[PDB]
């Protein structure tokens, strides 16, 4: 039951999402190995993902968390890069979309830096890069990221390198 | 998936070395995220 609605580049919603994407690019300690060498993106399309069942699943859990945390969901907008983007938008996030070897355990990982999530579009550490050219720094192939509404609730703070 | 730490709903990975890095976050329940926007893009080659 997912439909995708194209946003016009003239829409303030398009513009605020593009600004979050562009403004959260940083340099990475791998010199671009995983995600490629770049300072900015060419945004080709921004689509709103509409699925009533998945939205209600989200808001149900959000209420549960809020009620466990003095009526505070601690909701953020965060990036997610994944080879399973098509499955996620149609069926929702689940255990198949987790990072099993992640430094904070097997869970679903999100980033404030869009460029961090860009490192995972083609798999962990960029995998073998784009399907067509096998290039983690491909400037031709179209990539996709999700910009996601995430309920953090009470979050365990891990200081880490 | 693993469980959240007892009494918590997520983990925040705070950067402690790279001064320019922003936080990363982990959830342990798929129902705690909704994929709002799908962004299609290319990375641009620096000039
Ligand atoms: N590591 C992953 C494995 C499968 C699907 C997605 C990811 C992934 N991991 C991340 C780790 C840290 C910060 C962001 C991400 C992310 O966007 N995707
Ligand atoms: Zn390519």
């Amino acid at each position: 039951g997912t439909i995708l609605i194209d946003l016009s580049p003239d829409d303030k919603e398009f513009q605020s999402v593009e600004e979050e994407m562009q403004s959260t690019v940083r340099e990475h300690r791998d010199g671009g190995h995983a995600g490629g060498i770049f300072n900015r993106y060419n945004i080709l399309k921004i689509q709103k993902v509409c699925n009533k069942k998945l939205w209600e699943r989200y808001t149900h859990r959000r209420k549960e968390v809020s009620e466990e945390n003095h009526n505070h969901a601690n909701e953020r907008m965060l990036f997610h890069g994944s080879p399973f983007v098509n499955a996620i938008i149609h069926k929702g996030f689940d255990e198949r979309h987790a990072y099993i070897g992640g430094m904070f355990g097997a869970g679903i990982y999100f980033a404030e830096n869009s460029s961090k999530s860009n490192q995972y579009v083609y798999g962990i550490g960029g995998g073998t890069g784009c399907p067509v050219h096998k290039d983690r720094s491909c400037y031709i192939c179209h990539r996709q990221l999700l910009f996601c509404r995430v309920t953090l609730g009470k979050s365990f703070l891990q200081f880490s390198a | 998936m693993a469980h959240s730490p007892p009494g918590h709903h997520s983990v925040t990975g705070r950067p402690s070395v790279n001064g320019l890095a922003l936080a990363e976050y982990v959830i342990y329940r798929g129902e705690q995220a909704y994929p709002e926007y799908l962004i299609t893009y290319q990375i641009m080659r620096p000039e």
